[PDB]
């Protein structure tokens, strides 16, 4: 599952790639850039096995720079890329939208998408859906419409899906995430809607736990963080490079018995994921 | 009063607002007024503690076959950041009958960026019945124009949220509507006030300005 | 050959469903901790009653003293020898 | 237990950012929208429990320190213990810096002698990586002949920036200068590094969350305190988003981290991976009333 | 304070199985040894006779023996049971309980006017008389542990 990143010059490619990758199917695997400019596509130059290898396209556009002629080049795209392989998932990302309000940031989004199915349904294409993200660099979108795009492409996600919930409704969890080792995008979670506050809390205690760890080397990670409400953080290294994050609430219990019982069901659940290949 | 565990769920499920189970406590039937009041005696403001009105409505098939307790599951979004509470709290739910005598008196509206015709508002007002809401609550009409609920009142009392019936006067402000100001030139402009000052310098260094300002906040 | 692969995901379906249904029988509560009832107090002759009960009157008849004197003492002298444990240094440390 | 510092600079050095990042808990993005200091910002600031830091936010422009030498020369510079004097690696008058410097060396030598002069080359990440170290010596040797000219035969320098961990370090050595009865509890904590049989500790304060004092005083990494007190502020900030304060972190069950009393934090790496938690978390609980 | 390594070194040599000269009776050493606490049941230190699979099996197990000890030390019904063994060391109450678990055969006993409690495992073949002198003369070594609470 290669994810090919294609848009305009100048338009945040290299820097999402930076931001995200550097701070397969599953693992986080070097992306294709492809710097697309206006020009006259040719036709049939060699790059239908190259569309053929791809998971997933995701396509840039750049909301502070005019993008009518970025919706025609990616209508362009679209028009071969269909028709090459019928299966692929389509991603539009509109990035840099920081600085933008939310009502102007949905109308933004709106006139896009207005704008891209017209110029689709011009072209003739049925059948196409086309996702569209609103992300920015310096927050948590990039990262969510990552982590959608990456879950398009697992083919077990409604089993992951069963298992977290089990292991939530066994353990007395608030949210449990199944993340990467890095990128920090979560490839798997409960029924339960993705709290934004909580990503950040779990995303920065993977960043903790990394870091912590890489000040003391050279002599299987995991990590209890405990607040002062009772509320713990706990984290366990999966296979590979997928790790489990889990927000448990005490309810009023034994810290240690709470403790005992959530090691025994995420070493369960960990054994439950040796037998499915997810990982890598 | 009753007693149910809080619950929450994405809009791919329902796109209900608040959800409860119907089948447990059966005295409520299908079509209700029903308070979620978070508190039982005793009521904290430094602690936090809220009634939100809402429609009983039932569990969408999925979510009650793969259940995992939550008595009542509140929609994601704004509802929950008003609420603000943990994934399973404490609730409680009572049964108020009076539908009728339940109504908000006025119940305010924003237009803005967006022409409604004065019909258009009826047709609005007019599907906004039978149906409770709450402060800063965006609402919808033909999936563009967008709406904002700033202000429920009842009795007096700016109630956080309330119940739209059939006796509710609903209005309609516009936050982006045409103005004509009409400025008098008279005599009395270059008058001088008690204190000091010029009624036109007032006009162009206290009104005006002033204006723009809060207009602009 | 798509209806091979149809049966392979049929196949996977059903694995990956046992899978899912193998990981949620080991789950445990803190209910089945507490109410668990597998620590029961046992006896060494209540366990002999109850291995004659799955494998299935007054049998004895009231009717040296030196060797069973010494042997009686000396087992007990060699059981409680044993047991003497001695420990590697003290426990708890001061300040 | 007063201690009066002194924090003086040009215009725009950063010390009110220092002050906002170390002390006021603001983020490192969040220091572009204060304002200028005008004349000096007083800051009472309670250290651990019993020690409180006087720190004297000065103005550093051009009215501001000419009128510290001629007319409050008599209340700034006296009975104080540390000067930090901000040095910008972005100023065009750099000799300057260094006249002004000497000026507040000749009077605190003058009233104060017994200070402790700290200097720390601020905004030491717009230059390239290369010469960093080669800029900082420079400035280092003509700060340290100037220093050695007005009294003062040591004189510690720092290269500081706030888009790093450098300033947490440099701020942990200028206030472990002022702390009393560090030799007490360097062998409190030598001795429970023997007890527990820990590879290093490392005690903190909780609420600024500095270093305080080591065990020590497999090569690891020489800038590893200041790291984990980085790493520590941004944990504090993001477990502030959960609406509760942090109390415990176990890493590996060989890095622990807890909360040794209401104004310590310990860090404790051990060398067994297979104590369990609850001895050692009683260990760390017997010790909590002898640190007090 | 607490000393890990002369606990765990105890808990070690508590692991030593009897070899009767005698009378030829060969037993079998103990399945695991460790000291619990008497509040949350977590185990302070532990050793086995024979890795983070076994450690999880046994911190549970050990929450299951705190949990079912806990109601039988606030019961004074039924207090004639043939399976305590309550003994006086040094003008120091205690009570010894028994117990079954399937197939292993585990003893718990508080140590006398503490909050710690100490836990022999075995097998089934194990004897009850055998693992009650036991821990009664590891309970007789273990003087300078009296009278310990949790900080
Ligand atoms: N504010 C903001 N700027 C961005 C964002 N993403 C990219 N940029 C800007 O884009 C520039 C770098 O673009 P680059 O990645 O080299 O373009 P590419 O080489 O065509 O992929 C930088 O100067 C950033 O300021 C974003 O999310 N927010
Ligand atoms: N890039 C960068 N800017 C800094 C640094 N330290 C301070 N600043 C800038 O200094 C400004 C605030 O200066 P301030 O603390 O008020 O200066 P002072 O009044 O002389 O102490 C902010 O806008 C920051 O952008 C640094 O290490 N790097
Ligand atoms: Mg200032």
């Amino acid at each position: 599952a290669m994810v090919l990143l294609m848009g305009v010059r100048r338009c945040g490619k290299s820097s999402i790639c930076k931001v995200v990758f550097h701070n397969s199917t599953l693992i986080d695997l070097a992306v294709m850039e492809l710097p697309g400019q206006l020009n006259y596509f040719e036709p049939s130059y060699d790059s239908e096995r190259l569309f053929k290898s791809v998971g997933a396209l995701v396509y840039v556009i750049d909301s502070q720079d005019e993008y009518i002629n970025a919706i025609t080049n990616l209508a362009m795209i679209i028009e071969y890329a269909y028709k090459v392989n019928p299966s692929i998932n389509i991603e539009v990302l509109i990035h840099k939208v920081d600085g933008l309000s939310e009502d102007f940031k949905v109308d933004a989004q709106r006139d896009i998408m207005q704008r891209t199915g017209e110029e689709l349904l011009e072209l003739g294409l049925d059948g196409v859906q086309v996702s569209f993200y609103l992300t920015s660099i310096f927050d948590h979108s990039i990262y969510e419409a990552f982590s959608r795009i990456v879950q398009k492409l697992i083919p077990e996600l409604s089993f992951l899906e069963n298992m977290l919930d089990n292991l939530i409704q066994h353990s007395k969890i608030e949210k449990a995430f199944l993340f990467d080792v890095n990128s920090k995008i979560y490839v798997s979670t409960d029924s339960n809607p993705v709290d934004i506050q909580m990503y950040e809390v779990c995303s920065e205690f993977i960043d903790v736990t990394i870091d912590l760890f890489d000040l003391y080397k050279a002599p299987e990670l995991q990590n209890v963080s405990q607040l002062a409400n009772g509320v713990i953080i706990y984290l366990r290294q999966m296979i590979r490079g997928l790790a489990l994050v889990a927000i448990i609430r005490p309810n009023g219990t034994d810290m240690e018995s709470c403790l005992t019982v959530a090691d025994y069901n995420i070493d369960i659940f960990k054994k439950g994921l040796e037998d499915i290949w997810a990982n890598a | 009063a009753y007693q149910a565990e809080l619950g929450y769920h994405e809009s791919r499920f329902s796109e209900n607002l608040v959800m409860l189970n119907l089948v447990e406590f059966p005295d409520i039937k299908p079509g209700d007024l029903v308070e979620l009041k978070t508190y039982h005696k005793n009521p904290s403001a430094s602690n936090g503690d809220k009634k939100i009105y809402f429609i009983a409505k039932d569990f969408d098939g999925e979510t009650k076959r793969r259940a995992k307790t939550s008595n009542v599951s509140i929609l994601s979004g704004q509802l929950q950041t008003l609420l603000d509470l943990p994934s399973r709290s404490r609730i409680w739910i009572k049964l108020k009958p009076n539908k009728f005598d339940l109504q908000a008196d006025v119940v305010e509206f924003n237009i803005k960026d967006c022409l409604l015709n004065r019909g258009d508002m009826w047709v609005l007002s007019s599907k906004l019945v039978d149906t409770c809401v709450f402060m800063d609550q965006r609402l919808a009409f033909l999936d563009s124009i967008r709406g904002t609920i700033k202000g429920i009142y009842r009795n007096g009392k700016k109630i956080v949220s309330g119940y739209i019936g059939e006796q509710t006067r609903i209005i309609f402000r516009s936050e982006s509507a045409r103005l004509i100001f009409l400025i008098q030139i008279t005599d009395e402009m270059w008058n001088f006030e008690e204190t000091g000052e010029q009624l036109f310098q007032k006009m162009v260094n206290s009104f005006f300005p002033k204006i723009f300002k809060k207009w602009k906040d | 050959k798509e209806h091979e692969h149809e049966q392979k995901l049929l196949a996977r379906e059903q694995e990956l469903r046992d899978i899912v249904a193998n990981t949620n029988d080991k789950l445990i509560d803190i209910s089945m901790i507490n109410n668990s009832g597998i620590v029961i107090q046992g006896t060494d002759l209540q366990e002999a009653l109850d291995k004659r009960q799955q494998e299935e009157t007054n049998t004895f008849t009231l009717l040296s003293k030196e060797q069973l004197k010494k042997l009686h003492s000396n087992i007990l002298n060699e059981i409680f020898s044993q047991s003497q444990v001695n420990k590697p240094g003290p426990l708890t440390v001061p300040f | 237990n007063r201690k009066k510092l002194l924090l003086m600079g040009r215009s725009g050095s950063g010390k009110s950012s220092m002050r906002s990042i170390i002390f006021s808990n603001y983020s490192a993005f969040d220091t572009r929208r204060l304002g200028a200091t005008i004349d000096v910002e007083h800051s009472h600031l309670r250290f651990l429990g019993n020690m409180t830091l006087n720190l004297w936010d000065c103005g550093g422009q051009d009215v501001f320190m000419e009128n510290y030498f001629t007319k409050q020369k008599d209340h700034i510079f006296q009975m104080v213990q540390v000067l930090i004097h901000v040095f910008d690696v972005e100023s065009t008058e750099v000799l300057k810096d260094i006249e002004i410097f000497a000026k507040a060396l000749k009077q605190l030598r003058k009233y104060s002698p017994d200070a402790k002069i700290f200097v720390l080359l601020h905004k030491m990440d717009l230059v390239q990586l290369d010469k960093r170290e080669e800029l900082f010596q420079i400035m280092m040797k003509n700060l340290s002949e100037t220093s050695s000219e007005f009294g003062f035969p040591n004189l510690i320098g720092f290269p500081t920036s706030i888009w790093d961990e450098s300033l947490y370090k440099a701020w942990s050595q200028i206030v472990c200068s002022l702390i009393p009865n560090m030799s007490n509890h360097q062998s409190n904590l030598k001795k429970f590094k023997e007890i527990m049989n820990a590879l290093e500790i490392i005690l903190f304060e909780r609420t600024t969350f500095l270093v305080i004092c080591s065990s020590n005083g497999v090569l690891l990494d020489p800038k590893r305190f200041e790291k984990i007190s980085n790493i520590m502020k941004n944990f504090k900030q993001s477990c502030t988003k959960l609406k509760s304060g942090f109390k415990t972190l176990i890493l590996n069950n060989n890095i622990y981290v807890s909360e040794l009393s209401s104004n310590m934090v310990c860090f404790i790496v051990l060398k067994d991976m297979n104590i369990p938690q609850e001895l050692v978390l009683e260990n760390i609980k017997k010790a909590k009333e002898f640190f007090q | 304070m607490l000393h890990s390594k002369n606990v765990k070194g105890f808990l070690e040599n508590t692991l030593k199985p009897y070899d009767l000269h005698s009378v030829d009776f060969k037993t079998s050493s103990l399945q695991s040894s460790m000291i619990i606490t008497a509040t949350n049941g977590g185990i302070l230190s532990y050793a086995t006779s024979n890795e983070i699979n076994s450690v999880n099996n046994l911190k549970m197990m050990s929450l299951l023996i705190k949990d079912k000890w806990s109601e039988d030390e606030n019961d004074t019904e039924e207090q004639h049971s043939n399976s305590c063994y309550p003994v006086e060391i040094d003008s120091f109450k205690t009570k010894i309980y028994t117990y079954e678990m399937e197939d292993l055969h585990t003893c718990v006993a508080q140590i006398p006017n503490s909050d710690l409690l100490l836990l022999f495992i075995a097998e089934g073949s194990f004897p009850y008389g055998l693992l009650v002198i036991k821990i009664e003369r590891a309970m007789r070594e273990l003087t300078d542990l009296f009278g310990y609470k949790l900080g």
